[PDB]
């Protein structure tokens, strides 16, 4: 109830949580604290752990909003990094098995925002509703838990549309052959180094990353003991 | 009545 | 041969007897003949004067039915010092070890002067010797006071191998003399002189009670009880001539106890006949010979392990009972004759006895069965089978010994009904001395005759017969018996035969001109039962035809319509405990479904016929790559789903079955991942836009598929058939399989364990699967009732949330290795029999320790040969060099198609694993606690649910029973293919993803078929769940915490579960109704 900010640093965000028959004040809380990278597509974002199930974008947008009107502040969220509710995203097979087509912790993520205007105002507001759940619990926001995307999540027995389907295969393929043919004609277009070593490219061969990975992958039977003076001389001491 | 059984979680019941 | 050997070493000294108490017992009864030397002699006697002897005394005399009366009593009675000798194990001091505790036999001969020549007629020896018995009970007894060991000695009579002619005195002690420890009772056998009665008098096929029908039973009494001495010398010689006499000889006896076999008597009913002495003789006689050559088949030489193999072995092959007998000398090489008595006979020429006369024919099938099936083992060598053959007791539980139990309860159980002791008959006093050893012959013989070829095995075993009497009385007293027969009720065990079980018609003889003699007593027999059919062939028959019912076999009406008409129409025959394991077998909704039999597959076949007509179609439309082959891998296709397909019934998850497509190879499928899965998918798409124009009839829809992690593009086409049986094609790529080796090999270090397992699932669903089910299906053909018994196995799991983490493929496997790995029980041949035979094995698997490896192989190639085996057993040593605890690995089961072991059982949480074995164990100790009954299979099948942590209560919107085919329903498809999902159940997709999401925080269960485990509705599901130990206390807080908490102190958290409820009950949605934790 007094904790308001967690001694390394993440501060506790109380939600109020919804209202339903089979749970007849049950309360989620989230941690969160600035984050700081060079990486641009990571810089001006906000470190958050213990989501609720299923946060979508439209979900702190809400919220969000909601931390803007109470309090007059500007924020605006760009985008939700790194949300793998299901562990489903960790690994991308694609750039693991080949390089065309893909150049390329748990239970937390990035809420990246606009402007480094809008974190330095989200993250005092921030500090402020945290102070609330200490004094007055009952303006604690609800977290809705119900959105666009969660019915879609919800309907998992639904037939994918052929017509879509079709569309996105023929384009992703499409795709596909071009990089392959760029990729077969790189290989096999007489490569020469600067100094003017010319790489030896089998027949068949398509990728240049491949020739690399098979490089990365991968005289005692003519050697006679009975040639020299010396060899049958040694031949004559260990005999005797 | 029912077959309840305490859970284990050491194996030790093996 | 050396492990053999050596273990067997290890038993003897386990079992051996301490010699300590053996001076105990040995200061004992060598005192006890001193007492026997004090006893006096007594003068003639009639029945009148012994009965005034006897009348006022607390000893009563033990006369043997009939008891003689003053009329046909004229011969006089008189007692005499007897001469006291030593006999049994003991003598041959081959005794072990028996904590039940073992018996010394001391005999006592009557003096021959007691004897006329004739005193082997009418009973004229036995109350003779009935008599010297009674006087040296009051004697011994007063004198036992006198030596004031009375107050720890107890006294009473008793039945000599349970012989109701043979009373004998046994001595035990209570709680210096006192031998209570030793765990031994001396039994005071009275037997007669050698060669007091002619023996040739005394043949089976002659006659010594007067009323002519031949007496086996009372003549062996009298000439064995005449010749104990003899084969203690015959032993006693052997023993000197082969150094493993004594050793041989406890191997049989500890292989004996573990079937159940004794040496007591069996035509009244107790599995038995063949013990020691009869292990003893038999091997003796074969050390002198035993062939049709009379050539040794044992020699003094052999060993131990040598002298128990060709005992086992003869036993198996040669036949002592129908065609073929034995004869040898005790005092003349044995030799095999080929004609036989029609009963189980060792005859002994030296001595005229047979010495099978105790052993029933239906016992000697099944101990022919047993040896045979043993000697099998003995002959194996991939397999150690020491402990099978030895410390293995199969005579704990009948029902899992036998397929079949039914009890029969005779009516007016003080004395029985005059009709039935009426049919007794004073030809079969004669015959059989007592009414129990005709009623056992009665009810064997008609339900032998009546069932024939439906079984291979039936015993009668006479529940709560006693064979000890206190001395005030003369016979032994039943609750029920009123000293009229002594037994509570009569219990009917069969081994039946799968192959002929079920068959509809009873086939007869043929018909002729004139009724022939078996066609006679085939139409008296059933009576109005009997009928003359013809069939297709145009053959006609005398037959009777029965009907087919869900509930029970045929073995049950069979059985009931025979006994009552020929034993008695007011008995009552019932085995409710196959109709409730029946019963709960979910019954399809077909036409007729109440009376299919559970070993019918008609459905399966009619689901394979559409996938023929579909299997056609797909060939005949052109692609740009010849199809090579559909594989169908669904769990119908090996007849293992849980419940029977029926027509449009798309609610059952199992609807649609998997199939696998493969086209021919080809060197232009894309060599990148999701490029190859999206060619496939197109190979799909054309295949369905033909199928729609060509064949509008069917209809199909596009899926997204997710088993295997991280491929999140497999696409699947379900084609809806219109007979109403769904299909899921999946497609299968030559390139696939290498492509994943590819991810593996440039994973990072840290990553390639997670790649491996997304391989291991990928071989696990296109690989592995096509060998799983194709080894499944043929191997189901021999083993009749696999189906049903792993439907039951997965329904079990399904009610106590199991079969969430349980891969498909684990449970039959599991099923499956009562059958492919019997011993050292049969194949299981009922439904109750497999089931609870799988029970028994998960109680006593310890999987972390012994592996689990089967021969999927047909009975007795593509068996496991030494070096397979032994590449096997180093897999399972190597892996828990890694994993000794077994965390990440609990059941290791490899087989031809699985030779890493790990394939069907990895993944699975170690609390599933424990509970799956912790329910197995605790239902095996109800099972011993209280026998089946309908309360204790009742409590089998229920889920107690308390252990769980927090319990959610679902219900969907609609019951889904009827949906599922299961009759306590939907004709057509609907229009709309969207509207499939409102009658779906997705609480198992609910648990499945809340399982990743709280993986390393909880373990979530759920019932996967509400139709059969969520009530009359089938609609009501339960969601389960458990916290683990490190998040159920406080911890530090940190970001790799990866659960849902709640702050306590600045450093400190602990789990949320209020908050995790709400996430689980909005995600329900209306379906959660009520928490509970």
């Amino acid at each position: 109830e007094d904790i308001s900010a967690m001694k390394n640093g993440f501060i506790v965000v109380p939600f109020k949580l919804p209202d339903h028959k089979a749970l007849p004040a049950s309360l989620h809380f989230m941690f969160a604290k600035r984050h700081q990278s060079s990486n641009s597509n990571e810089s001006d974002c906000l470190f958050l752990v213990n989501l609720p199930l299923l946060s979508n974008i439209e979900h702190m947008k809400k919220f969000v909003g909601q931390l803007c009107g109470k309090y007059d502040t500007v924020s605006h969220v760009e985008e939700l990094l790194y949300n793998d509710e299901f562990g489903l995203h960790e690994v991308d097979l694609s750039a693991l098995t080949s390089d065309l087509m893909s150049s390329t912790p748990r239970n937390t993520a990035l809420l990246k925002f606009v402007d480094a205007a809008s974190i330095n105002n989200c993250w005092n507001a921030l500090k402020k509703y945290s102070n609330l759940h200490a004094k007055h619990p009952n303006e604690l926001f609800e977290w809705t838990y119900t959105t666009p995307s969660f019915t879609t999540f919800v309907n998992f027995y639904k037939p994918l549309d052929i017509d879509y389907l079709k569309e996105d295969i023929h384009t992703h393929m499409a795709i596909f052959e071009q990089r392959e043919a760029q990729a077969q004609e790189d290989v096999q277009s007489s490569i020469v180094d600067e100094d003017g070593f010319t790489l030896v490219v089998g027949k068949n061969t398509k990728s240049l990353n491949s020739i690399r990975k098979k490089i990365l992958n991968k005289i005692d039977k003519k050697a006679k003991k009975d040639f020299y003076r010396f060899q049958v001389r040694e031949r004559k001491k260990q005999e005797i | 009545l029912s077959l309840s059984a305490g859970f284990d979680w050491t194996a030790s019941i093996l | 041969s050396n492990i053999f050997k050596l273990q067997i070493d290890e038993l003897l000294e386990q079992v051996k007897l301490k010699q300590k108490h053996v001076l105990k017992v040995e200061k004992f009864l060598h005192k006890l003949y001193d007492i026997l030397q004090e006893i006096p002699d007594w003068e003639e006697k009639s029945l009148a004067e012994v009965d005034s002897f006897f009348k006022n005394k607390i000893v009563s005399v033990p006369f043997v039915d009939p008891k003689p009366i003053p009329q046909n009593t004229n011969y006089k009675f008189n007692y005499k010092k007897p001469d006291i000798s030593l006999i049994g194990s003991f003598a041959l001091k081959a005794g072990i070890y028996q904590p039940n505790g073992s018996s010394i036999d001391t005999l006592l001969t009557m003096p021959k002067e007691l004897f006329e020549k004739k005193d082997f007629l009418n009973f004229r020896c036995l109350h003779k010797r009935s008599v010297y018995l009674a006087y040296l009970t009051h004697h011994l007894l007063i004198l036992l006071k006198k030596d004031k060991l009375d107050s720890f000695l107890q006294l009473e009579y008793s039945y000599f191998d349970n012989d109701p002619l043979l009373p004998i005195l046994r001595i035990s002690c209570s709680k210096d003399y006192n031998f209570y420890k030793t765990r031994f009772s001396i039994n005071l056998l009275i037997g007669f002189p050698y060669k007091v009665f002619e023996p040739k008098k005394l043949l089976p096929n002659r006659n010594c009670i007067r009323i002519l029908p031949a007496t086996p039973l009372y003549n062996f009494s009298v000439l064995s009880s005449s010749t104990h001495e003899n084969y203690l010398k015959y032993l006693y010689k052997t023993k000197k001539q082969t150094e493993s006499f004594v050793e041989a000889t406890v191997l049989g006896r500890l292989w004996l106890q573990q079937r159940g076999f004794s040496s007591n008597m069996s035509h009244s009913g107790s599995l038995g006949g063949f013990g020691t002495f009869e292990f003893t003789i038999l091997m003796a006689a074969l050390l002198n010979g035993g062939g049709i050559n009379s050539n040794k088949i044992l020699l003094h030489g052999f060993s131990s392990y040598q002298l128990f193999k060709g005992v086992i072995k003869y036993l198996a092959t040669m036949d002592l009972c129908h065609d073929g007998h034995l004869q040898f000398h005790s005092n003349p090489a044995s030799k095999y004759i080929d004609e036989g008595f029609q009963t189980p006979t060792l005859f002994d020429k030296s001595t005229k006895v047979n010495i099978l006369t105790k052993m029933t024919v239906s016992s000697y099938q099944i101990l022919k069965e047993y040896a045979g099936e043993t000697l099998r083992m003995l002959n194996n060598v991939v397999q150690d089978q020491f402990s099978n053959i030895f410390l293995t007791n199969i005579s704990r539980f009948d029902n899992l010994k036998y397929d079949l139990c039914y009890d029969v309860q005779l009516p007016l159980g003080n004395n029985l009904e005059t009709s039935l002791a009426a049919t007794f008959g004073s030809m079969e006093r004669v015959k059989f001395i007592t009414l129990e050893n005709f009623l056992a012959h009665k009810i064997t013989n008609v339900a032998r005759y009546a069932l024939g070829d439906r079984i291979k095995y039936i015993q009668i075993e006479m529940v709560g017969q006693k064979s000890d009497f206190p001395i005030t009385k003369r016979k032994v007293y039943s609750n029920t018996g009123g000293n009229h027969f002594n037994f509570d009720f009569v219990r009917v065990k069969l081994i039946v035969n799968p192959s002929e079980c079920d068959k509809l018609v009873t086939k007869g003889p043929a018909h002729s001109e004139t009724m022939s003699t078996e066609a006679a007593v085939f139409k008296n027999f059933w009576g109005i039962k009997s009928s003359l059919r013809r069939f297709k062939d145009g053959s006609i028959t005398h037959c009777c035809v029965w009907s087919t019912s869900s509930s029970e076999p045929i073995i049950s009406s069979i059985v009931n319509f025979a006994l009552q008409k020929h034993v008695s129409k007011k008995a009552q025959i019932s085995n409710e405990t196959i109709k409730k394991f029946h019963n709960f077998l979910p019954l399809p909704n077909l036409p007729s479904s109440a009376k299919t039999s559970v070993l019918n597959l008609s459905s399966f076949f009619n689901l394979k016929k559409s996938f023929d007509d579909l299997y056609k179609i797909i060939f005949q439309m052109k692609l740009p790559l010849s199809v090579k082959s559909i594989l169908p891998v669904g769990s119908a296709f090996r007849y293992t789903s849980l419940c029977q397909p029926v027509p449009f019934a798309y609610s059952d998850p199992d609807f649609f079955q998997d199939v696998i497509l493969e086209f021919e190879t080809s060197p232009k499928w894309p060599d990148e991942i999701t490029s190859l899965e999206k060619a496939k998918t197109a190979f799909l798409l054309k295949i369905q836009e033909e199928l729609s124009a060509n064949s509008s009839t069917y209809r199909s829809f596009f899926s997204r598929d997710e088993s295997i992690p991280y491929n999140l593009e497999i696409v699947t086409l379900n084609i809806l058939t219109p007979e109403g049986y769904g299909f899921k094609f999946r497609v299968l790529t030559e390139r696939d399989e290498i492509l994943y080796l590819r991810a593996i090999a440039n994973a990072r270090n840290e990553l390639k364990p997670e790649l491996e397992a997304t391989f291991l699932k990928f071989t696990a669903k296109y690989l592995a699967s096509v060998r799983h089910t194709r080894t499944l299906e043929n191997i189901s053909h021999s083993y009749q009732f696999y189906s049903p018994v792993v439907r039951l196995f997965k329904r079990w799991l399904d009610t106590h949330l199991l079969l969430g983490h349980i891969t498909d493929e684990l449970a039959e496997l599991i099923a499956i290795k009562p059958f492919v790995d019997p011993a050292p029980y049969f194949i299981p041949g009922s439904l109750e029999n497999g089931f609870l035979k799988v029970l028994k094995f998960i109680s006593q698997w310890n999987w972390k320790d012994d592996p689990l490896i089967l021969d999927l192989v047909k009975p007795e190639s593509e068996r496991l040969t030494l070096a397979q085996y032994k590449g096997i057993q180093m897999n399972f040593t190597n892996l828990r060099n890694s994993d000794p605890n077994g965390t990440h690995l609990q059941f290791f089961v490899a087989s031809k198609n699985d030779p890493s072991g790990i394939l069907y059982s990895s993944g699975i949480p170690l609390p599933i694993a424990t509970r799956l074995t912790a329910l197995a164990k605790v239902a095996v100790n109800l099972l011993q606690t209280h026998g089946l009954n309908q309360q204790t299979i009742n409590l089998l099948f229920t889920p107690g649910l308390k252990d769980y942590d927090f319990v959610v209560d679902l219900r969907t919107p609609i019951g889904l029973k009827s949906s599922c085919g299961i009759l306590s329903a939907p004709s057509n498809f609907p229009e709309n293919l969207n509207d499939l999902s409102e009658k779906m159940d997705p609480t198992y997709q609910l648990v499945k993803y809340l399982n990743l999401k709280y993986k390393n925080s909880l373990i979530l269960s759920s019932r996967k078929y509400i139709g059969v485990n969520g009530g009359e509705k089938g609609d009501k599901n339960v969601i389960t769940g458990l916290i683990k130990p490190l998040f159920k206390g406080a911890h530090k807080f940190r970001v790799n915490l990866d659960c849902n908490v709640k702050p306590v102190d600045d450093e400190n958290v602990i789990l949320n579960k209020e908050a995790i409820f709400h996430e689980i009950a909005a995600f329900g949605n209306d379906m959660v109704i009520n928490f509970e934790t």
